[PDB]
RNA sequence: UCGACCAGGA
């Protein structure tokens, strides 16, 4: 539900990154892994906020009003 | 040159790889703290809000603000709120950001750090202006809007430290380690069968050199020479994080020896 | 409480200053008490953090199905090819000293949840307050601010 | 999402929980107690589906 | 939700037991503590 | 699955094939061979608790379906395919699980009664519960800021919707004595 | 404030019963046949193998709180590499002319069994052990 | 809800030193200090600076509990020395000794190209 | 509340957040976990209602229980799991650290107490500095195994005047023990004597280990490979001793031990054969595990876990009970749908050969479950029936 | 092959084409 | 039994417990919240008088 | 402001 600011654990700011994740990912078909780094992401506690979020918010805009 | 020494491996806009020659591990750490919580930075610390047609709470979002990183290059020339006379805020001790947001698209409208903008005025100093390290230039995704879908806040960022709250933190994480090959003792490696082989040696065994099986314990050996790695999430340049570190734990340790002749 | 029956309360929360932390920096969000799982033998516990570490650093998802051909020896295998020990431990330092503890704690990622038991949910004190018709006892209930 | 498989009454989400009961038209034979005038026992549960 | 919409009750020889009919039916593991232990069941 | 001795190339061989198998996934992929065209093709059938009395079922089907004439000591210590009269295959294992039970990583490397305690408290957790959670006006609801999906998880978590809809997140968590708190 | 025992013996046995940083030593005298000895000993700061000469020595001083350093001008009464501080905790009378007196050097303990210096060692706590080459 | 607030971790309250001296009665020449609004940040510090103060026979100090940001101090010296001095020298030595630190530092920074 | 013990009179201490803050060895007489339980407070009104709890119920006097003529509260977990950790022979203090120690403990006469090692660096003991928080005048003497006043194993027990002379602290010193340190300050010394000998190991032992540090890991459970042979062997041959007493009870040549049937007489042999397996294969990993091996450590000092513990997580589990029988025949003659019928085996009737680390299987998953479901049903079953039998 | 048998990981495109047609409330709306 | 053998009381208070080792055995932990509802009643005492003002 | 059911906590 909307991509993290900061990663809880040492508080790199994840934010930005997201939409270039998922870039990554469709486009450059990059796999997973290697798309985390790429994007800068060395440790796992950066590592998983990006890997393991869920973006519900794309599903909460498709209720109209 | 002087007391204890610094070596720097690596250093970039975000992060500094160096090497604390001739120091006592109390100093090295009480650095590695300052730099965590005790350096002052700017961060969104009111939230006032005036529409939100949005899918979020509105307080969602307020916490999403305050941590977003602004430029907290000439903090040091900005009041702390609390000290300052004025009732509330003012240009003296707090930066005014407003963010105004509406889905004109039929696509999916977003909303960055980089649509802030200062209302206040600056008086001519670097503070503010929210970090932007993003390649497209847009930096931290703050929400999604739909069709009509409206977002009118005003922020006001003060001067505060990590200590208050992780929002205020200069630096992401300070990598630290000393005696790569265990030659203190300082741990008792776990095993299975071999220690050594099981244990996988740091980057830092290169700059020490093994210890040769034949040569008996050093009771005597004390750990100086230290590898650290500071990263900034952006507000304060990596290279201050440092400074800063060194002054504010200086000025603590002043404060302290200044008490004590009120005393 | 982990998805393992392993419930607890938060006693104290810390900052990241006096946290024990990896030469890398990397710090807990939560800390778990060894004692936990010796009695309760909840294997699966560590075999998910395991695999969560790997699956952090690799970028996979960590098949925790349960009637499979995975095994520790064979998560070990992976974590040790990513520069890790084997086994999960890692060598920490005390946040206070920032001396390296004596002990490699066992550290990675674990999938934990929060529960609907928050305390100033619960939190009561009644010293004299409304009392029953009938009776003429307290009533029943924090709801009823009884005793 | 959401499954269905349940009620709006009053503006209030209703299940239905289902109930296990013995099976009819069921042939069962079972003992008796230690004290008992009756060793063994013959029982069917016949119903109308 | 899932797991209420797949509940089922027993009202009323050792009917708490798990018994081996129950095997692929009722999960072995998702039941009650106390009480109604093993006459809550779940498909 | 049904399992036939009716195999001219050979033994005794589940009904079902490679062709089925990939027929079934093409429909998946067109996301006309759906699951009641095993049930009218007859490869796999209802099996009551009574009418299960009467049948012989194999847990695995490669693993219990070919014969013999080294191996990994990582792995369980396992059961052979001595039955030569196999009616039916188990189509996996971990279907004798529910709901609950089914979010469990490696529930089979855990005490019995621990597993039962889980299948209590993920019905306890916060999350996301429907994302329509903003449009009704229920008495309490409780949603989790940030979700994240486990890193752990089941092959069975897939038809529960549990990686879209989670519990809870990947906590770093330290296995430590520290403070004593 | 005078020396209480003084003696060379020679190791026969060197043991680390599941001990990392610690040994038991066991050892004869050169000087009498009737005396032997037995002693944990911190092999991490003073390595010990099996026959080696030990000039073993206790004394009674060089009570009061513990100053660490200035020893430069003070009377390092050490010409010995190891220096141990204990109490005597046991008196056995192992028969005849033979006596066993039991130290412990805070778990690090130790047996002297022999005869001569009966009157040398006494019950009281305040004990050093002083160990060279 | 019964959560204190944060800037009581380092913002001292309505009358509130931030030096407490007390003199030891245990042991002569001893004294606590405590430390108002502080931590290990700076405790463990001074604590070790004390320590190589060949002149003092005693440093330790104590966060007697988490919820409180203090922590005491116990300085004992040799007769002649007042402690009070002995920590007001400790505090020079640690500004000294951070003062070339980033001297060193940010000389060494100006060297680099990146 | 089953116990004189289960309300006990404490003095206030106004901290922030929510919850009742409470020492942690005062947790077993109460019986609490801190898993979300929650506690009852009562406040007194009158001078002398308050002198009532201060005088007879308060903690310090409840110290020893009437009920076993024994301490109802010694130290836990942490604490007791550090205090092993702390007193062995070779655990040695450097200076530094030693003079926060000594600070932390509240009744500190002041004193540095000279070190047991002198001659090149300056280092305490363990159990010397532990013994800084052991008040004069208490003397205790134990032997257990091979204790001889020179104990090599560090065995059993020697305190003079409050000063630890060898051994090793754990459960059997420290703890709820009869003739343990708490019943003999609690006597020698007194109820608030003890109620601070308590806080002052606490406070050492506590801070030692902080900067110690204990964990436990996968790696604790994992058995040595030979190891893992010589205990999967131990099964085979046990299950092959089986399937002997099983053909040989088909060919009509057993003979049943009075007030049991063949059957019956039969079914013992099975469950003492899995059985006598599950212990020996058990005690082989036990055997194998390291003074390292992080969940022996706590077995060790007592503070959590046992030998069965040890042996179902890096063994085996063993045999599954309904009953008191192996799991039985539901289905007729065959325990599932995945065996012929007749079928009389370790397999068939519910014996676990695996560990939970190596992982179990779907029947053995399902007869442990069956097992499992058995436990909770006596714990619900017969509370009630034990709740009454007190009222 | 058309004719090959089925392996372990094969079963869970049946199990998906199960759900796939029948759901999870699927009793209840039965 | 409901009335007589056991009631409900006044001054009275439950929440949620937390181990703390910074704690004396015979101490508890009451949360200010708590502590701030319950009450003793005190008799002006000339002993207490000049304290009992300043909590007033 | 009354008490019944249901669902939960240790
Ligand atoms: N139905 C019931 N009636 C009375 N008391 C109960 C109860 N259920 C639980 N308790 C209380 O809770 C105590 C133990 O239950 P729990 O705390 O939930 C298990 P645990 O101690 O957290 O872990 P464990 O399962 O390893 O023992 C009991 O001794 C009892 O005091
Ligand atoms: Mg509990
Ligand atoms: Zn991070
Ligand atoms: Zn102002």
């Amino acid at each position: 539900m909307i991509v993290p600011v900061r990663c809880f654990s040492c508080g790199k700011v994840v934010g930005d990154k997201w939409e270039s994740y998922l870039n990554l990912l469709q486009e450059d078909e990059l796999d997973e892994g290697t798309a985390l780094s790429r994007l800068g992401l060395k440790r796992y506690c950066c590592r998983r906020m990006i890997l393991t979020h869920v973006d519900l918010i794309e599903k909460f805009l498709r209720y109209n009003p | 040159e002087e007391g204890p020494q610094v070596k720097i491996r690596e250093a970039s806009k975000d992060n500094v790889d160096f090497i604390l020659s001739n120091v006592d591990l109390a100093m090295a750490n009480s650095l590695r703290r300052v730099m965590i919580a005790e350096i002052p930075t700017l961060a969104i610390d009111s939230v006032e809000v005036e529409t939100n047609t949005t899918v979020l709470a509105d307080e969602f979002i307020a916490h999403r603000l305050g941590l977003i990183p602004l430029q907290s290059m000439d903090i040091e020339q900005l009041e702390y709120s609390r000290d300052c006379f004025c009732e509330d805020h003012c240009d003296k001790c707090s930066v005014v950001l407003t963010l105004q947001a509406f889905g004109e698209s039929e696509s999916t409208t977003n909303v960055y750090s980089k649509d802030l903008v200062i209302v206040s005025n600056l008086m001519g100093r670097n503070i503010g202006h929210p970090i932007i390290q993003d390649k497209e230039g847009n930096g931290v995704l703050i929400c999604k809007l739909r069709k009509g879908q409206e977002l009118k806040l005003t922020c006001v960022a003060k001067k505060g430290i990590a200590k208050e709250h992780a929002k205020w933190g200069p630096a992401a994480a300070i990598e630290f380690e000393y005696d790569p090959w265990n030659k203190l003792k300082h741990t008792d490696y776990w095993y299975e069968q071999d220690s050594a082989k099981e244990w996988p040696q740091s980057k830092n065994c290169e700059y020490e050199d093994p210890p040769n099986e034949g040569d008996p314990f050093d009771y005597k050996a004390q750990a100086d020479t230290f590898y650290m790695n500071v990263e900034s999430v952006g507000s304060i340049p990596v290279d201050q994080v440092v400074v800063r570190g060194i002054d504010t734990l200086q000025k603590k340790v002043a404060s302290i020896l200044l008490a004590l002749t009120q005393m | 409480a982990s998805r393992h029956g392993q419930k607890g309360t938060i006693g104290i929360t810390y900052r990241r200053e006096d946290m024990p932390f990896t030469a890398e920096g990397i710090v807990p969000d939560l800390i778990i008490n060894p004692h936990a799982i010796p009695s309760r033998m909840t294997v699966a516990h560590l075999i998910e953090c395991l695999l969560s570490k790997v699956a952090a650093l690799s970028g996979n998802e960590g098949d925790a199905s349960p009637f499979t051909d995975i095994t520790v020896e064979g998560i070990s295998k992976l974590l040790r090819e990513h520069g890790y020990q084997s086994r999960g431990f890692e060598v920490m330092y005390n946040g206070h000293t920032g001396k390296k503890l004596m002990a490699q704690i066992f550290f990675g990622p674990t999938y934990y949840q929060r529960l609907r038991h928050m305390v100033d949910d619960k939190i009561h004190a009644r010293a004299r307050g409304p009392m029953q018709v009938l009776t003429r006892q307290p009533v029943e209930g924090r709801s009823r601010d009884g005793g | 999402f959401d499954m269905g498989g349940y009620f709006i009454i009053n503006g209030s989400e209703k299940v239905l929980i289902a109930q296990e009961r013995s099976a009819g038209n069921i042939v069962q034979v079972f003992k008796k107690a230690a004290p008992s005038p009756i060793s063994h026992v013959a029982e069917i549960r016949s119903a109308l589906e | 939700t899932l797991s209420h919409l797949r509940r089922t009750n027993t009202p009323i020889a050792k009917p708490r037991q798990l018994h081996n009919t129950h095997w692929g039916l009722v999960c072995p593991a998702e039941t009650p503590e106390g009480q109604a232990c093993g006459l809550v069941k779940n498909l | 699955f049904i399992v036939e001795d009716d195999e001219s190339l050979g033994h005794k061989e589940l009904k079902v094939r490679k062709g089925h198998i990939a027929k079934l996934m093409a429909t998946e992929y067109q996301d006309e061979y759906t699951w009641s065209s095993l049930l009218n093709e007859g490869l796999v059938e209802y099996i009551d608790a009574e009418e299960e009395e009467s049948i012989l079922i194999a847990m695995q089907p490669e693993d219990l379906e070919p014969a013999e004439a080294d191996v990994d000591p990582a792995k369980r210590i396992r059961v052979s395919h001595h039955a030569t009269t196999f009616t039916h295959c188990e189509i996996h294992p971990s279907m004798i699980l529910g709901v609950a039970a089914s979010i469990i990583p490696f529930p089979d490397h855990n005490q019995s009664p621990r597993n039962t305690y889980q299948s209590a408290m993920g019905k306890q957790a916060m999350g996301v519960f429907l994302t329509n959670y903003n449009v009704r006006m229920d008495t309490m609801a409780n949603i989790l800021y940030y979700p994240q999906k486990p890193l752990g998880t089941t092959r069975a978590m897939e038809y529960l919707k549990f990686r879209e809809l989670p519990a809870g997140q990947n906590a770093i968590v330290a296995i430590a004595c520290y403070s004593g708190y | 404030s005078n020396t209480l025992f003084d003696d060379i013996f020679q190791v026969s046995e060197v043991d680390p019963g599941r001990y990392n940083k610690v040994c038991r030593i066991e050892a004869a005298s050169t000087t009498q046949d009737q005396c032997k000895l037995t002693l944990d000993i911190n092999v991490e700061l003073f390595p010990v193998a099996a026959q080696d000469s030990l000039t073993v020595t206790i004394a009674s001083s060089l009570t009061r709180s513990w100053r660490p350093p200035q020893a430069g001008d003070r009377s390092l009464a050490d010409d010995y590499d190891y220096v141990m501080y204990g109490t005597a905790y046991k008196f056995e009378e192992v028969s005849k002319d033979l006596i066993a007196v039991y130290y412990s050097f805070g778990g690090l303990l130790m047996r002297l069994e022999g005869n001569y210096r009966n009157l040398n060692n006494l019950k009281q706590e305040n004990a050093y052990l002083l160990i060279r080459r | 809800m019964n959560a204190p607030d944060r800037f009581e971790l380092f913002l001292l309250g309505e009358g509130e030193s931030k030096l407490k001296i007390d003199p030891d009665t245990k042991a002569p020449n001893a004294v606590v200090i405590t430390f108002e609004k502080e931590d290990h940040t700076l405790g463990n510090l001074i604590r070790a600076e004390l320590l190589n103060d060949r002149k003092v026979l005693f440093a330790a100090y104590k966060v007697e509990h988490p919820f409180f940001a203090r922590f005491k101090l116990r300085i004992q010296t040799t007769e002649g020395y007042d402690p009070k001095d002995a920590l007001k020298n400790a505090c020079n030595s640690i500004i000294n000794k951070l003062g070339a630190l980033k001297t060193n530092f940010e000389t060494e920074w100006n060297l680099q190209t990146l | 509340s089953l116990h004189k013990m289960s309300m006990m009179a404490h003095r206030v201490k106004v901290i922030p957040y929510s919850t009742f803050r409470l020492n942690l060895s005062v947790t077993s007489p109460y019986n609490a976990d801190f898993d979300g339980d929650e506690m009852n407070l009562h406040v007194p009104q009158s001078e002398e209602t308050r002198a009532e709890l201060s005088q007879l119920c308060a903690v310090p006097l409840q110290i020893v229980s009437p009920q076993s003529n024994k301490p109802c509260m010694g130290i836990v977990q942490d604490t007791l799991c550090g205090i092993r950790k702390l007193t062995l022979r070779d655990t040695f203090i450097e200076l530094d650290q030693v003079l926060n120690m000594l600070y932390w403990v509240p009744d500190w006469d002041g004193v540095i107490p000279t070190p047991a090692i002198i001659k090149p660096k300056p280092l305490w003991s363990g159990k010397q500095i532990l013994s800084v928080a052991i008040p004069n005048g208490i003397h205790l003497q134990r032997f257990d195994e091979g204790t001889t006043l020179l104990s090599p194993k560090d065995n059993g027990m020697l305190i003079i005047d409050g000063q630890i002379i060898f051994g090793v602290v754990e459960k059997k010193t420290v703890g709820s023990s009869n003739g343990g340190l708490i019943h003999v300050v609690t006597r020698e010394k007194g109820p608030q004597v003890c109620a601070k000998l308590f806080g002052n190991i606490q406070k050492v032992v506590n801070f030692w280990l902080l900067h110690n540090g204990f964990s436990t890991g996968i790696g604790d459970t994992i058995a040595d490979g030979p190891t893992m042979r010589e205990i999967t062997e131990t099964i085979a041959e046990a299950k092959k001793k089986v399937l002997d007493v099983t053909k040989e009870a088909q060919a009509n040549l057993l003979t049943a031990k009075h007030g049991m049937t063949l059957r019956e007489s039969f079914e013992d042999n099975v469950v003492r054969f899995l059985n006598e397996a599950r212990d020996k294969a058990g005690r082989l990993a036990e055997v194998n595990l390291k003074d390292l091996n992080n969940v022996k450590q706590m077995v060790m000092a007592g503070s959590k876990g046992s030998f069965i513990n040890i042996a179902q997580m890096s063994a085996c589990v063993g045999q599954q009970s309904v009953e008191g029988k192996r799991i039985a025949f539901g289905f007729v003659d065959r325990t599932l749908p995945h065996f012929s019928k007749d079928d009389y085996s370790p397999e068939s009737k519910g014996f676990v050969e695996n560990s939970y680390l190596r992982g179990l299987t779907p029947q053995e998953f399902f007869f442990h479950a069956m097992g499992g479901r058995e436990g909770l049903i006596d714990t619900a079953v017969k509370t009630a029936e034990t709740g009454y039998i007190q009222r | 092959d058309e004719s090959a048998p089925i392996t372990a990981e094969d079963s869970w495109a049946v199990i998906s084409a199960f759900f796939r047609e029948k759901g999870l409330v699927s009793q209840q709306l039965d | 039994r409901g009335n007589l053998m056991g009631k409900r009381v006044d001054f009275s208070a439950r929440t949620v417990i937390s181990g703390d080792p910074n704690l004396e055995l015979d101490q508890v932990g009451v949360p200010k919240s708590i502590a701030k509802t319950l009450t003793y009643p005190e008799v002006v005492t000339p002993y207490n008088i000049d304290r009992l003002t300043q909590l007033v």
